[PDB]
RNA sequence: AAACUGCGAAUGGCUCAUUAAAACAGUUAUAGUUUAUUUGAUGGUCUACAUGGAUAACCGUGGUAAUUCUAUGGCU
RNA sequence: GAUUCAUAGUAACCGAACGGAUCGCGCUGCGACGGAUCAUUCAAGUUUCUGACCUAUCAGCUUUCGACGGUACUGUAAUGGACUACCGUGGCAGUGACGGGUAACGGGGAAUUAGGGUUCGAUUCCGGAGAGGGAGCCUGAGAAACGGCUAC
């Protein structure tokens, strides 16, 4: 159904190599806006190189529907954006694949066993 | 008990930071030049005044670039107590912030010129003789300038050079000299000094007069001389420390919001 | 019962079980650090002499100087034997055998001083070489006798590993070098400079306060 | 990796049994004192191209029914 | 406000403490670590004044074994009956001492629709105390610590 973009609270941040701003959007008819569709429109507005520099988050639709508003954050380069941004925000976008770590309870059970053995402890890694 | 407390709590924080009630159980805890309740830590400048950072994580990512300086010196600790009349200098953007007291009783980073951001003022706490019989000032900042003039007494300000270590311009503490308040009820108010009472025992107090002829008092610990009788060494914030009235502050605010 | 016989100089050792009572009977009522004759421990052991180092008893440690012929409970300080600290400042009470030897303990550990004519299959036959040569500089000097002016570096010990071509080497601490001698010159420059700055500040101030108080005499 | 050294572990969290000029509250004093750390000062004056010998981990090797028990021997 | 304060000077004393045998990037710059004294900051320990619920079927408490004071040690991070020698005979109480009860941790606060009040506050913050009961102690800037140790 399309939407109308109009940013707010812009703050050029050269220390962090990024631009931060709230987006505000108007969409009569349509139910919400996906971030894959929003990142394409905010790219062509701001004359960006690459979608991977841009990262987007928040987005509540208000009560009633039609209106919505959220946050956004245009870096320069994707490699700077990968460094300073935490990984969970990038992942929703899909730029970076999720990292499969082991569980928190399982990790704790290693180190309490690792306390008990002095010397060479590394047999406990394969054993658990 | 048993030793120093490593946490401070939100709510039990100072009010003049203006950290909110929700969105955290704890608040950042600032020891450095300045006191806990007469300072503001470097995190809540970056996130909750200047709006560069969003999070506590992002302030570490700023400060460990070695972009932030104070007093022409790089401070890597995110919870460094940056207090009254300290300069802050960021090389990217090329903008500098001298922290003054706002008229309401808050910290605010006042933006200043590049030549002005060299110097800063330090009111001397007392003067004292060190070893080899050499004299020495000590400041509110907790610097210790040595070999002053014999001229320089207690309870008065000195323009430091910062680029070099040494002093440049003194000031005296007398009637008809401009004076900001740093603490208590009348904080953020600047006025000429009319008179001081002695009270030989404890707590000297000073009555002094705002530029709209309002008269008000404070203890000498709170009072901080800026400059001469009219004029001032430093640049002042919005309103210049008048503190207009409650009904005036209402009228100006709602007249603004209608646009 | 089970004598643990140690060669120090070769770096070899092997346990032996003791048949009969009578082979143990020289060892009873003896201290640690006593040179006991090891002729009468067995057949092959002939013309030997053994220092006695420690041991453990059925319970399973004895420490020298404790004395007594039975297990005892002691409170241990830092830097005692038979106790690793968990925390700093932690003392702990712990059971321990006497130093003087009796029958009922399990193992004696023994260290030979002078071997006889005959050969032991465990101890005498071989020699395990030392793993690490000396790291720090004057420990290398005292090994081969260098004076000082021979210089270190080339008298390093380097084994090479199996398979892939690679040597490994100690990094000699307290070695005189270009960085180390320069750090004295950089430090001693600051000590020279910081004095003469503070002296000239004092000389400059001396005339300033005299210039001040002379102008105060004009007011009189 | 492991181990030695450094720093932390005296904060935080939980509870209300004690306790009635005690604790606590506001208000002083510390000329009656200790203070890791932070911040700023200071300081040539007593084989100097460099002093000494042991200790882990590690290797060899045991004890005990059993534990965050540990001994003897050889290196750095 | 005030000293025997800071500091300088004189005459000696001791080793039991400082005056860098340390590390990285690059005639020469920058900063990591160590440690002494002096401020500074985060503190902590004592400390002045004033303040509390019921009870008189609790009226006299305290002391030679510190009760109140004095001199001189000792001890402490320092001040002190804090502790030890001698010496004096004081100190508190009818405005409630001393003792008993509390289903009592204190306060910031909470409930209660005139004003004045009455009852509650284990519990978000700030103090306090404790880690089954008592006691003792090491390490350290800081603990009489308990997710540290020793004993009953």
């Amino acid at each position: 159904g399309a939407f109308s973009l109009r940013f707010r609270k812009l703050k050029t941040n050269p220390l962090l190599q990024r631009k931060q701003f709230g987006v505000d959007i108007l969409h009569p008819s349509r139910g919400s806006v996906s971030k894959k569709e929003l990142v394409e429109k905010i790219a062509k507005q701001f004359r960006v190189s690459d979608s991977q520099s841009i990262v987007v988050f928040g987005l509540k639709t208000a009560f009633g529907g039609g209106r919505s508003s959220g946050f956004a954050m245009i870096y320069d380069n994707p490699n700077a954006a990968k460094k300073f941004e935490n990984r969970f925000r990038l992942v929703r976008l899909g730029y970076v694949e999720a990292k499969p770590t082991k569980g928190r309870r399982a990790y704790k059970e290693l180190k309490n066993r690792r306390k008990k053995v002095r010397g060479k402890e590394k047999a406990k890694c394969s054993g658990a | 008990a048993r030793g120093p407390r490593k946490h401070l709590k939100r709510i039990a924080a100072p009010h003049h930071w203006m950290l909110d009630k929700l969105t955290g159980h704890y608040a950042p805890r600032p020891p450095g030049p300045h006191k806990l309740r007469e300072s503001a830590p470097l995190v809540v400048l970056l996130r909750n005044r200047l709006r560069y950072a969003l999070t506590y994580r992002e302030v570490m990512m700023i400060v460990m670039q070695r972009l932030i300086k104070v007093d022409n010196k790089v401070r890597t600790d995110q919870c460094y107590p940056a207090g009254f009349m300290d300069v802050i200098s960021i090389e990217k953007t090329k903008e500098n912030f001298r922290m003054l007291f706002d008229t309401k009783g808050r910290f605010v980073p006042h933006p200043i010129r590049e030549e002005e951001a060299s110097y800063k003022l330090c009111r001397v706490k007392k003067v004292v003789v060190g070893p080899k019989g050499v004299p020495a000032l000590i400041t509110h900042d907790g610097r210790t300038m040595r070999y002053p003039h014999p001229s320089i007494k207690a309870h008065d300000c000195i323009r430091l050079d910062l680029n070099t270590g040494k002093i440049v311009d003194t000031l005296k503490f007398e009637a008809g000299n401009m004076a900001m308040v740093t603490g208590g009820h009348n904080v953020g108010r600047v006025g000429v000094i009319v008179h001081r009472e002695r009270h030989l025992g404890g707590f000297d107090i000073i009555h002094l007069r705002d530029a709209k002829n309002n008269e008000f008092a404070t203890r000498i610990s709170n009072v901080f001389v800026i400059g001469k009788g009219e004029k001032a060494w430093i640049s002042l914030p919005k309103e210049k420390g008048i503190r207009l009235s409650i009904m005036e502050n209402r009228q100006v605010l709602l007249k603004k919001q209608q646009m | 019962m089970k004598l643990n016989l140690a060669n120090p100089q070769a770096g070899m050792q092997k346990t032996v079980e003791v048949d009969d009572e009578k082979k143990l009977l020289p060892f009873f009522e003896k201290r640690m650090g006593a040179e006991v004759a090891g002729d009468s421990i067995g057949d092959e052991f002939k013309g030997y002499i053994f220092r006695i180092s420690g041991g453990n008893d059925k319970q399973g440690p004895m420490m020298q100087g404790v004395l007594v012929n039975h297990r005892v409970r002691l409170l241990f300080r830092k830097g005692m034997k038979c106790y690793r600290q968990r925390r700093t400042g932690e003392k702990k009470r712990k059971s321990v055998r006497g130093s003087i030897v009796g029958p009922d303990l399990a193992v004696l550990n023994l260290v030979l001083v002078k071997k006889g004519p005959e050969t032991i299959p465990g101890l005498t036959d071989a020699e395990r070489p030392r793993r690490l040569g000396p790291k720090r500089a004057n420990n290398i000097r005292k090994l081969f006798n260098l004076s000082k002016d021979q210089d270190v570096r080339k008298y390093v010990v380097r084994r090479q590993i199996e398979g892939k071509k690679k040597t490994k080497a100690p990094k000699i601490q307290r070695l005189i070098t270009k960085t180390r001698v320069q750090r004295k010159r950089a430090y001693l420059a600051k000590q020279r400079r910081s004095v003469i700055k503070s002296r000239e500040e004092a000389k400059a101030y001396k005339d300033v306060l005299s210039a001040y108080k002379h102008e105060l005499r004009k007011k009189r």
